[PDB]
C-alpha cells in the first residue's frame, strides 16, 4: 500500500503542473474579441475548460480526504482524466489546417448633426467657465481639466462642443484620440498634423523616434496659446509620456482629457477641483430625447404606451447610448411596434451589436485575475444592492483570491479587488460600512444583461427563473446554481459536481430541494430563507462558506467539528442561544459573525487566524476566557458588549487587547454608568484607525490620556461621550494628524442640569487639518473655535447656541469650504424677542458666506 | 342578530347617580373611568386616606392568607422545594410591613429580599414567588405614600438598573397570570396593550412610579416603557411567530435615545437609523391594508403605538399621513382597547353578583375573604350597571371613525361585546 | 452488459465533439475560390466529408434505437470509424510539404 | 396528445362530440388553423371559441361555412393577440351586423380581412 501512496503523490504533482499550463493557455485565449477567434480554437478552449474543472476536483478530493477505498477511487479517477486529456490532444491535432480590420464604432458619432443633442447648453457653459474663469485667464499658468464616467455617457461629445465653441480665442489646437493599445509615434504624429496641416502635411510618413517628434512639438508651440484635447486615455504610461511635450511654461494654454478610469484623472489634474464628473440626464430630458428620437414630429405619446415607456426609461438609467439604441429598436422606421411587443422587449440588429461591442471594452481590458470576480455578479437579482463583505468572503471561498507572498492577508487582497472594480467605473458604490468602508454596490441593467449572457455561454452560472432562463436544454454538468423563482421544481440527480448553491426566495418551496446529495460543496448560502433546521451540514467535508443569516435555525448539530476547512460562519438573526462545544475544533476559521446574546464555549483561544470577530458576549465569563482572548494575534476587527461583564477585571481585558498588534477597528458598547476599562497607561495598538463608543449614555471621565497624537498617529474616526468637556480638550483633538471624522457628546448637559459653556481655542493655527465633519453635540461656538482660519476642509458643522448669548460674532468667512450647518437653540433663559433676534442674526451670517450653506435651527 | 347601539347624550342628572355609585361601590373606587373625559360628569368628592388604609388592610389580609397556605403547602409537598425559604421571605415581608423603621434599613432589607428572589419545579411555586415580589413592591408604594420615605431616596431606589429590569417583569407577568384566562374566555385577549396596564386598581401602584419618573427623568420613563413592551412580547402576550425588529436588542434603544435628544438625525440618518425607518414604514404599510390578516394588523398597531407614545414624532412622515389618515385610526383603536378593558372589568364584577361565588374571579389573592364583596343587590346597582354600559357604548360610538378598512379592528369587537353583554346581563339579573 | 452501455455513451460523446471540429474545418475551407486551393487540401477535405457522413449515421442510429445485438453492432461500427479517422490523419501528415 | 403541432389544415369538424372540441384547446403552439363546419352541429360553438382563445401564438385562421348564419365566435370572445390574417371565404354565409371584437385595441395586428355581412351600415367602414 506504500506504492499506492507514492504513485498517487506523483500523479497529483503532475496534475498541478498541467493545471498551471492550462490556465496560462485559457487566459491567453480569453483576450481576443469574439470577432477574431476562429471556431476551432473556441471549441477546443471550451473542452479544455471542462477538463480543468475535473482535475481541480480530483486534486481537492485528495487534499481533503488524505484509506484503501479512497486511494482506489482517486487512482481510478486519475487514470480516467489522464486518458481524456490525451484523447482531446490527439483530436485537436487531427483537424488543424493553417490555410481586414474594422473601424472603431465610436468614430461615426463625431459626425452626428448638432441639432440632435438635447441637453448640452448647461454642461457646455459650465465647462467653458471652468476653462476661462475670469477676465485675465489669458495670463495664468497652464491648466488641465479631466472628464470621467462610464461608457456611453457623452464625454467626447461635450468636449467636442466646448472645443468648437471656444477655439477662436487661441492660436493653435488639436483633437486627438488615444485608443486602448496605443502606438506613441502615431499619437505624436496626429498632434503634429492637427496643429498645422500644411507644414507637417506628410508627417505620417517620417521615420524618427519619439525624442525628435517631441522636440518638434516643443519647438512649434513656442510663444503661442494653445487648446488641446486628448481623448480616451486608458492607463498611466501613455499620459506619462505625452506630458513631456507640454513641459515648458506657456501662460494662457489649456488641456482637456477624457477617460473612463479614475486614477488616470487624478494623475492628470493637479487639484481635485479640476475634475468634471459626468452624470446621467434627468428624467424630463431623457423623455424628450426619447420622444424626439421616435415620435419625432408628433412628440405625442399615446396613453397605452405611457407606463411601458416609463419602465423602459427607468431601465435605461439616463445614459444617452442606451436611450438612443432602444429608441431606434422600437422605432422600426417603417412602423411603430405594438404595445404587446413593447412589453416583450421590456421583459427581454446593428445598433444593438454596436452598443454591446462598445460596452465590452471595459471587460476586455481587465487583468486576467479579475474576470471571474466580475462574472460572479451575475448570481444576484436585478435591481437590489449587494453587500461587499458577502462578495469578498464568497470570492475567497470559491478560490479566486490567492498569492504566494508569505505575509499577506487574503481579506485585504479581496478588498483591493473590489476597490479596483469600483475604480474602473463598472460598479456604483453605496453607503458607508460600520468599519469605515463601502457598504454596498449597484450595477447598471444593460451591463447586467451583458454579464449574464457572457457567464451563461460558459456554464459559469445557471439561473432559475420560470418565465425566462429555464434549465439548459442539453447540459449534464452544472457547477453553480442560483434559485430566484421558487415556482420551478429541480431535478438535482444529475448535478453531482455542484460547487455553490444560493436561494433568493422567501418561499417555502425553496427549502424543498434536497441538499445532502451534493457531496462536494464549497458555498452554501441560505440567507433570508425560512429553513428551520439543518442536520445534514455535517457529512459535507468540503464547505468553506456557511451562510445562515435571518433563518429560523434553533440549534446546530454537534458535528460541525468535522469541517476542518471552513473559512466563514455567519449566524445573525437566528434563534440560536448556545453554540456547540465542538466549534472550538475548527482550526482554519477566519470570520465569525454572531449576536451578543449567544454563549460561546470555553476553549476559544485555539481559533487562531481569526481576522474578524463580531459582537462578543462578554457576560458570565471567568478570567481564563479574557486571558485566552489575548492569543488571537492577527485580528483586525473587534466588537464587545460589556453587558453582564463584571467591571473588576478590565485590566486583563485591556492587556489582552494591547497584545493585538494588527488591528483597525474597535467598538465598546456599555449600557450605563462610568466605563471602568481602558485605563490610562494602556499603550493602544499602533495601527488603529477607527474607534467608537456608541453608548451615548455611559460617559468617560475627563478624557483618556492616551489620545495624544504620538500614540495614535493614524486615526480617521472618533465618537466619544464625555462627562464634562473642558476648553483644552478640543486642543488635544487639534493635535491629531488625520482625524477625518469626529463626534463628541457632553453627558452633563442632557442627563444632569449643567448649562452650555462656551469653549475657547487658542495658541495655534492649522488646528484641524483634514476635518471634513464635526458634531459638537452639547457644546457650540463658531468664531472662537476657529481662529486665523483653521480646518480649511470642513463641510458640515453641528453646534448648540443658547439664546442668552444674543449679545461673539457668527462670521462664517474663517472657513471657506462650509456647505452645511445644523444648529439648535436653547430658549428658556432668554425671551422670544432675543430668540428670533438671534435666529435672524445667524441666518444673515449664513447668507453672507459665498458658498451659502444651509441652516437648521431645530 | 346584532343589538343596536345605545344613543344617549350624557346628562349631569344621571351623571350624579352614576358618579356616587362608582364612588361608593368597592372595585370602582380605586379605578378611574373613561367617562372622566366627558364634558360634565364632574363632582367626584373622593378622599384617598380611607382607600389607603383599606389597601393596608387588604395587603395585611392577603399576606396572612398566603402564609396560611404556605404552612400547609410545606406540610405535604411533592418534592421538597424549600418552602420554608419562601416562608422566611413572607416573614420578613410582614416584619417590614408592620413596624416603622428608619428609611435606610427599609432600603437595605427591601433590596436584599428583592435581589435574592431574583434567582422551575412547580408552577404555583413560581406563582408564590411572583406574588412575593408583587407584595414587596406594593409595600414599597404604600410606604412612599405613607410619607415615611422621601422622593430623593425613592428615585435612588427605583432608577438603579436592576429595579428597572424587575418592574416590567412583574408588571407583565402578574397581569398575565391574573387576567389571561378571563381575557381568553371573554375573547378580547387579542386586544391587550401594555400602555393601558396601569388603569386597573390591581396595578395602581405601578402608575404612581410611572408619573414619578415623568416627575423627574423622562428618559428613564421612556426606557421603562420600551423595556416592558419587549418583556410582554417575550412571554407570549402577542406572538409574532418570527422575530421583533427593534424591541429585544440593546443597540436599538441607543439609537432611539440619540434621535430623541437631537432630532435632526432623522433627516441625515445613519445605517441603523435607516433600517429602523425602513422597518417602520414596512410595518405601517402592513397595518394600513384591510385584507391582510387581523393578528398582523394588531401586532403592527401595538408596536407603532408603543413607539409613538414613548418616542414622539419618530413614526411621522408629513405627506403620506394625510392621504392615509392613520393617526385618527390609531386613536380609535386605542379608545377601543381602553373601553374593552373596562367592559371586561364589568363582566368580571358581575360574578360578584352570583349567589354562590365565594371563589374570587380576579386571581390568586386578589381579594381577601374578610371583605369578599357580597351578593347583596342594592337599590341602585340594577339600574346603574345597565346605565353605565349604555353610557360607555354611547361615549365610544362618537369618536370612532367609520370605514371598512378600519371597521375591521374597532367596530366588530365593540359590536360582539355589546352582543355578549346584552345577552348575559338578564340571565344573571334573574338569579 | 452495464459496462457496454457506459462505453457506448463515452464513444458517442467523443464523436459529437469530433463532428463539431470537422464541420468547423470544412466551413473554413469552403470559402476559398477554387483557383487558390491546392490539390492536397482539396483531396483531404473530400475524405473528411465522407467520414463526417459516416459518423453522423452512427450517432443517429444510437439515438433512434436506444438490445444486445444493437449495442454490439454500434460498438463495432464505432471502433471501425475511429480507426479510419486515425489512418486518414497519418496519411495527411505523411506527404505534407510547405515549399 | 399531439403537442408541438404548428400547422393543422382542414379539420373535418363533423359528427364529433364535445370532448374532441375540448381536446382542441390543448394544442397550444399552433400557428395555422383551418376549419370546415360541414356537419358540425352549431350548438357547441362556445366550447370551440374558448378552445381557440386558448391558443396564444397564432397567425392565420379560416372558417368555412356552407350557408346560413354563423353561430360561433360570439361577442365577448377575446381573440388571440398576435393574429395577423383572418378570412371567411364562404360568400354565402353571412354575419349579422358586425363582430364587436374588431376594435383596433383587440386586434392591433391585422393585414388581411375578408368578410360577408348581412347588411352593412355607414358607421361600419369607420371601425375599419
Ligand atoms: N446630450 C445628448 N443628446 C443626444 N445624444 C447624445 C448626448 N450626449 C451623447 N449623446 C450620444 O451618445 C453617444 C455616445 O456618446 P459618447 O461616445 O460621446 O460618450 P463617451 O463618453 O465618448 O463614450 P466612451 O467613454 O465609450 O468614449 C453618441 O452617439 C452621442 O450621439
Amino acid at each position: 500500500t506504500i506504492t499506492l501512496e507514492k504513485k498517487v503523490r506523483k500523479g497529483i504533482e503532475s496534475l498541478i503542473t498541467e493545471l498551471k499550463l492550462m490556465q496560462a493557455v485559457l487566459s491567453k485565449v480569453s483576450k481576443v474579441p469574439a470577432d477574431q477567434l476562429d471556431e476551432g480554437v473556441k471549441i477546443w478552449a471550451g473542452n479544455v475548460k471542462e477538463l480543468s474543472y475535473q482535475m481541480e476536483d480530483i486534486v481537492d478530493a485528495f487534499m481533503v480526504r488524505v484509506n484503501g477505498k479512497d486511494l482506489h477511487r482517486i487512482s481510478a479517477a486519475l487514470e480516467e482524466v489522464v486518458l481524456q486529456a490525451k484523447q482531446l490532444a490527439e483530436l485537436r491535432q487531427r483537424y488543424e489546417q493553417e490555410m481586414q480590420t474594422s473601424v472603431d464604432p465610436r468614430m461615426m458619432a463625431l459626425y452626428t448633426d448638432v441639432t440632435e443633442l438635447v441637453g448640452i447648453e448647461e454642461t457646455r457653459d459650465k465647462l467653458i467657465n471652468m476653462l476661462t474663469e475670469g477676465d485675465d485667464w489669458s495670463k495664468h499658468p497652464l491648466k488641465t481639466i479631466s472628464i470621467v464616467g462610464f461608457g456611453g455617457l457623452g464625454k467626447t461629445t461635450l468636449a467636442k462642443a466646448a472645443y468648437d465653441k471656444i477655439k477662436v480665442q487661441f492660436d493653435c489646437g488639436a483633437f486627438v484620440s488615444v485608443s486602448r493599445n496605443p502606438e506613441m509615434k502615431k499619437v505624436l504624429k496626429d498632434i503634429l498634423y492637427g496643429l498645422d496641416k500644411v507644414k507637417y502635411e506628410n508627417i505620417h510618413n517620417a521615420a524618427r523616434d519619439e525624442k525628435y517628434l517631441i522636440d518638434d512639438i516643443i519647438e512649434f508651440l513656442n510663444d503661442k496659446r494653445y487648446l488641446i484635447v486628448i481623448d480616451d486615455i486608458w492607463n498611466e504610461k501613455a499620459w506619462e509620456l505625452i506630458k513631456c511635450a507640454f513641459s515648458k511654461k506657456s501662460p494662457g494654454s489649456r488641456l482637456i482629457t477624457t477617460t473612463r478610469n479614475v486614477s488616470v484623472s487624478e494623475a492628470c489634474c493637479s487639484s481635485e477641483d479640476d475634475i468634471y464628473r459626468m452624470e446621467p440626464l434627468s428624467n424630463d430630458v431623457s423623455r424628450t430625447l426619447f420622444c424626439k428620437r421616435i415620435f419625432s414630429q408628433e412628440e405625442g405619446c399615446p396613453q397605452e404606451l405611457l407606463k411601458v415607456s416609463e419602465e423602459i426609461l427607468k431601465k435605461c438609467g439616463g445614459v444617452p447610448l442606451a436611450i438612443i439604441t432602444i429608441a431606434s429598436l422600437l422605432a422600426n422606421k417603417g412602423h411603430i411596434k405594438a404595445k404587446d411587443e413593447w412589453y416583450a422587449l421590456l421583459s427581454s440588429n446593428r445598433s444593438l451589436e454596436q452598443m454591446k461591442k462598445i460596452l465590452l471594452f471595459s471587460y476586455y481590458d481587465l487583468p486576467s485575475y479579475l474576470k471571474p470576480c466580475l462574472l460572479y455578479l451575475s448570481i444576484f437579482p436585478e435591481d437590489r444592492e449587494i453587500r461587499r463583505a458577502r462578495l469578498v468572503w464568497r470570492w475567497i471561498s470559491e478560490g479566486f483570491v490567492y498569492s504566494e507572498k508569505q505575509d499577506i492577508s487574503l481579506y485585504e487582497l479581496g478588498d483591493s479587488y473590489f476597490n479596483e472594480l469600483v475604480n474602473r467605473s463598472m460598479i456604483q458604490p453605496i453607503g458607508i460600512d460600520d468599519e469605515g468602508k463601502v457598504k454596498a454596490c449597484r450595477v447598471h441593467d444593460m451591463v447586467l444583461d451583458l454579464i449574464c449572457s457572457l457567464s451563461s455561454e460558459e456554464n459559469f452560472v445557471t439561473i432559475l427563473d420560470d418565465p425566462r432562463r429555464k434549465m439548459p436544454n442539453s447540459e449534464s454538468k452544472v457547477r453553480r446554481l442560483s434559485i430566484q423563482n421558487s415556482k420551478i421544481d429541480v431535478d438535482t440527480t444529475r448535478m453531482e459536481h455542484m460547487r455553490s448553491v444560493t436561494v433568493f426566495s422567501d418561499n417555502v418551496v425553496g427549502k424543498v430541494l434536497d441538499i445532502s446529495r451534493f457531496k462536494v460543496l464549497r458555498v452554501l448560502d441560505l440567507e433570508g430563507c425560512h429553513v428551520s433546521d439543518v442536520g445534514y451540514v455535517g457529512n459535507l467535508l468540503h464547505l468553506r462558506y456557511l451562510g445562515l443569516k435571518g433563518t429560523h435555525v434553533k440549534d446546530l448539530p454537534m458535528e460541525v467539528g468535522k469541517l476542518q476547512f471552513l473559512l466563514t460562519l455567519d449566524l445573525r438573526g437566528t434563534k440560536i442561544e448556545v453554540l456547540p462545544w465542538s466549534v472550538v475544533q475548527l482550526r482554519r476559521l477566519m470570520c465569525l459573525y454572531v449576536d451578543y446574546g449567544m454563549k460561546l464555549p470555553s476553549g476559544i483561544g485555539n481559533l487562531t487566524f481569526l481576522e474578524v470577530l463580531d459582537d462578543l458576549g462578554l457576560s458570565d465569563v471567568d478570567l481564563d476566557f479574557v486571558k485566552e482572548l489575548g492569543r488571537l494575534t492577527k485580528l483586525r476587527v473587534l466588537r464587545l458588549d460589556f453587558h453582564g461583564f463584571d467591571q473588576s477585571m478590565g485590566k486583563a481585558l485591556e492587556e489582552s487587547i494591547s497584545n493585538m498588534y494588527k488591528l483597525d477597528s474597535l467598538d465598546v458598547f456599555v449600557n450605563r454608568g462610568l466605563i471602568n476599562c481602558l485605563s490610562e497607561h494602556w499603550v493602544p495598538p499602533p495601527r488603529l484607525c477607527r474607534l467608537a463608543f456608541p453608548s451615548k449614555r455611559s460617559w468617560f471621565k475627563t478624557l483618556p490620556s492616551w489620545i495624544n497624537p504620538s500614540s495614535l498617529p493614524l486615526l480617521s474616526y472618533l465618537d466619544i461621550t464625555l462627562f464634562e468637556v473642558r476648553s483644552e480638550d478640543i486642543q488635544l483633538l487639534g493635535t491629531l494628524p488625520a482625524l477625518v471624522y469626529l463626534e463628541i457628546w457632553n453627558y452633563s448637559v442632557f442627563e444632569e442640569a449643567h448649562e452650555v459653556e462656551a469653549p475657547v481655542l487658542s495658541s495655534g493655527a492649522a488646528l484641524f487639518p483634514c476635518a471634513t465633519e464635526c458634531r459638537f453635540i452639547g457644546i457650540g461656538a463658531v468664531p472662537s473655535m476657529f481662529p486665523q482660519g483653521a480646518a480649511p476642509r470642513l463641510k458640515r458643522l453641528w453646534f448648540t447656541f443658547p439664546a442668552k448669548w444674543s449679545s461673539i460674532g457668527l462670521g462664517m468667512r474663517h472657513l471657506p469650504s462650509l456647505q452645511r450647518v445644523v444648529v439648535d437653540v436653547i430658549s428658556e433663559g432668554a425671551s422670544r424677542e432675543e430668540a428670533d433676534e438671534a435666529e435672524a442674526a445667524l441666518r444673515a451670517a449664513a447668507e453672507d458666506h459665498p458658498n451659502r450653506p444651509i441652516l437648521d435651527i431645530w | 342578530v346584532n343589538f343596536p347601539f345605545p344613543k344617549k347624550m350624557i346628562t349631569e342628572s344621571n351623571s350624579k347617580d352614576i358618579r356616587e355609585y362608582l364612588a361608593s361601590t368597592f372595585p370602582f373606587e380605586q379605578q378611574s373611568t373613561i367617562l372622566d373625559s366627558v364634558k360634565s360628569i364632574a363632582k367626584v368628592q373622593i378622599d384617598d386616606r380611607k382607600a389607603f388604609d383599606l389597601q393596608l388592610k387588604f395587603r395585611q389580609e392577603n399576606l396572612a392568607e398566603l402564609k396560611d397556605q404556605i404552612i400547609l403547602s410545606l406540610g405535604a409537598n411533592n418534592g421538597n422545594q424549600n418552602w420554608q425559604k419562601l416562608l422566611d421571605y413572607t416573614n420578613k415581608l410582614d416584619e417590614l410591613s408592620n413596624t416603622k423603621i428608619s428609611p435606610e434599613e427599609f432600603i437595605e432589607e427591601i433590596q436584599k429580599v428583592l435581589y435574592k428572589v431574583k434567582l422551575s419545579t412547580s408552577k404555583l411555586y413560581s406563582q408564590f414567588n411572583l406574588s412575593i415580589q408583587d407584595f414587596a413592591l406594593q409595600i414599597i408604594h404604600s410606604k412612599y405614600k405613607s410619607n415615611q420615605i422621601s422622593q430623593n431616596d425613592l428615585l435612588k431606589l427605583i432608577t438603579e438598573d436592576e429595579m428597572l429590569k424587575i418592574l416590567a417583569k412583574t408588571k407583565v407577568l402578574t397581569y398575565k397570570m391574573k387576567y389571561f384566562d378571563s381575557a381568553s374566555k371573554m375573547g378580547i385577549n387579542k386586544y391587550i396593550s401594555t400602555e393601558m396596564m396601569d388603569l386597573d386598581w390591581q396595578f395602581s401602584h405601578y402608575k404612581t412610579f410611572n408619573d414619578a419618573l415623568k416627575k423627574n427623568k423622562a428618559s428613564d420613563s421612556s426606557y421603562l416603557g420600551w423595556l416592558t413592551h419587549g418583556y410582554s412580547i417575550k412571554y407570549g402576550l402577542s406572538p409574532n411567530n418570527e422575530r421583533s425588529m427593534f424591541f429585544q436588542d440593546g443597540r436599538k434603544y441607543a439609537e432611539l435615545y440619540a434621535f430623541s435628544k437631537s432630532p435632526h438625525r432623522k433627516i441625515i440618518p445613519g445605517e441603523h437609523l435607516k433600517d429602523l425607518l425602513a422597518k417602520i414604514n414596512k410595518s405601517k404599510g402592513i397595518f394600513l391594508d384591510q385584507n391582510a390578516l387581523l393578528d398582523k394588523r394588531i401586532y403592527a398597531f401595538h408596536e407603532l403605538n408603543t413607539l409613538e407614545t414613548h418616542f414622539p414624532g419618530i413614526t411621522s412622515s408629513f405627506t403620506d399621513d394625510l392621504k392615509s389618515n392613520y393617526r385618527k385610526k390609531m386613536e380609535s383603536v386605542s379608545l377601543t382597547c381602553q373601553v374593552l378593558q373596562e367592559i371586561g372589568n364589568i363582566h368580571r364584577f358581575i360574578e360578584s353578583k352570583v349567589p354562590y361565588h365565594s371563589s374570587t374571579e380576579y386571581g390568586l389573592f386578589s381579594i381577601p375573604k374578610i371583605f369578599s364583596i357580597p351578593i347583596d343587590y342594592k337599590h341602585g346597582e340594577k339600574e346603574n350597571l345597565v346605565s353605565y354600559v349604555d353610557f360607555l357604548y354611547s361615549t365610544a360610538h362618537e369618536r370612532i371613525l367609520q370605514d371598512n378598512s378600519i371597521n375591521q379592528l374597532c367596530l366588530d369587537p365593540l359590536q360582539e361585546s355589546l352582543n355578549r353583554i346584552k345577552s348575559n346581563i338578564p340571565v344573571f339579573f334573574n338569579l
